[PDB]
């Protein structure tokens, strides 16, 4: 939403035990005013007993008032700390990726998956060798699942695939997938596309 | 005579439902006051319009432990087959400081809300003890907002409060005034007769022997 400068932050929260307990039986719904959330009524199927919630004053006394009308949801949050790992290069993450390959679907936008976006992405590496170049452009997630909805590979294939692009391990799986007939196929048959 | 003129005539309209007018022995003119109380106003509500009067709600029952208070009410509750609420003095006692208020609150509400009623308030001896008793401050919000929920209820009708408890001083007495419970009755412990129909009444399904003489049994428990 942006912070109290007029930037992009972003903001992390949870709802409580008892808001989970209390939409499950209905008994809540939203307010024309964003900060309030109303309250149901007692119908022949959901029975809803009077609502109180509590606060403490400035004088440190907890007080009970009754909100049948509206209450302020501030009582139904909890509220996380966000963050990025340190700059330190751990490289513990599953992907090298999410710039490049198109994300899912964003058919709104020019981004559409199809044949000619592998045809311009994961064909020269393909073409040429240099496994490291052919792993860091294989283990993209969105392409793990556009390939898998491709459903040219069979699901052994596309199991060595998985753990070829996630997996610290992956110069035997990539060389027996490049290898493979499935991936075989896959790549001639892309070269073939236009 | 007259007296019992309510209680002449499948069963119970066809757990603790299925208790019934036949489930009740020894106790013939206390139930014909609960029912001529209790039905009149609800099942039949077109003659205290048609002779022009408010048939008076709170009745309050009182005897010893045991002399079958809350059968009576349940019974007659199942037997009019009217919308019945149950209040339990203790259950209600139980309850965290603020919720043993809205309980009442919200069950008379209900009460009111739906079809011809019964609110049987069990135990009122307990949610609302004589002032002296009455120690602490939730015990004077508890029976302040009971005498509100019986004053407000007058003009309602065709719902009919039914308390129990053990001795009448037991009670706050500003609950025995007009509008609150005003009509009252009192079990006592049965004679022969009615020892004898709640002695038939229990060994119903048990295998007596042949050699039993329930006659004898009643004539020698006295003060049962
Ligand atoms: N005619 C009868 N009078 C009294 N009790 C009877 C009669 N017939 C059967 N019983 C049995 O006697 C016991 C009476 O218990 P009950 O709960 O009615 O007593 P109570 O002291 O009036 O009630 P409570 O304290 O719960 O208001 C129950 O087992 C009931 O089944």
């Amino acid at each position: 939403s942006g912070n109290l400068e007029g930037e992009i932050d972003i903001s992390s929260y949870q709802v409580s035990t008892e808001a989970e307990a209390l939409v499950t039986a209905d008994m809540i719904s939203g307010s024309t005013f964003p900060s309030m959330a109303y309250i149901n009524d007692t119908t022949d199927e959901r029975y809803v007993p009077e609502i109180f919630y509590m606060k403490s004053n400035e004088y440190g006394i907890t007080v009970k008032e009754n909100a049948k009308p509206a209450f302020p949801v501030d009582y139904l949050l909890v509220t996380l700390t966000h963050g990025f790992p340190n700059t330190d290069t751990e490289t513990n993450s599953k992907f090298v990726s999410s710039t490049g390959f198109p994300w899912s679907n964003r058919q709104a936008m020019g981004q559409s998956q199809d044949y000619q976006e592998l045809k311009k992405y994961l064909f020269n590496v393909a073409s040429s060798g240099d496994f490291n170049l052919l792993h860091e452009k294989i283990s993209n997630f969105h392409l793990l699942l556009y390939i898998n909805s491709l459903q040219i590979l069979s699901p052994d294939e596309w199991k060595l695939l998985i753990e070829s692009a996630v997996k610290n391990e992956w110069e035997e799986s990539l060389l027996k997938l490049v290898s493979s007939a499935g991936w075989q196929t896959l790549v001639m048959i892309l070269q073939e596309s236009g | 005579k007259t007296a019992t003129a309510i209680l002449r005539r499948g069963k119970k309209r066809k757990n603790m439902n299925e208790v019934g007018y036949d489930d009740i022995g020894g106790c013939r003119k206390q139930m014909a006051q609960i029912r001529e109380m209790v039905e009149l106003p609800l099942r039949h509500p077109q003659l205290f319009k048609a002779i022009g009067i408010k048939p008076p709600r709170g009745v309050l029952m009182y005897g010893p432990p045991g002399t079958g208070k809350t059968l009576m009410a349940r019974a007659v509750a199942n037997e009019t087959g009217a919308f019945f609420f149950l209040i339990n003095g203790p259950e209600v006692m139980s309850k965290m400081a603020g919720e043993s208020e809205s309980n009442l609150r919200k069950a008379f509400e209900e009460a009111e809300k739906n079809a011809p009623a019964i609110i049987f308030i069990d135990e009122i001896d307990s949610i609302a003890p004589k002032r002296d008793k009455t120690n602490g401050e939730v015990e004077r919000r508890v029976v302040s907002q009971l005498l509100t929920l019986m004053d407000g209820m007058k003009a309602r009708s065709n719902v009919v409060v039914i308390a129990a408890t053990n001795r009448p001083n037991s009670i706050d007495p500003a609950l025995r005034r007009f509008g609150r419970f005003d009509r009252e009755v009192d079990i006592g412990i049965p004679d022969a007769t009615g020892r004898l129909e709640v002695l038939r009444i229990h060994t119903k399904n048990m295998k007596l022997a042949d050699d039993v003489d329930l006659e004898a049994l009643a004539a020698e428990t006295h003060g049962y």
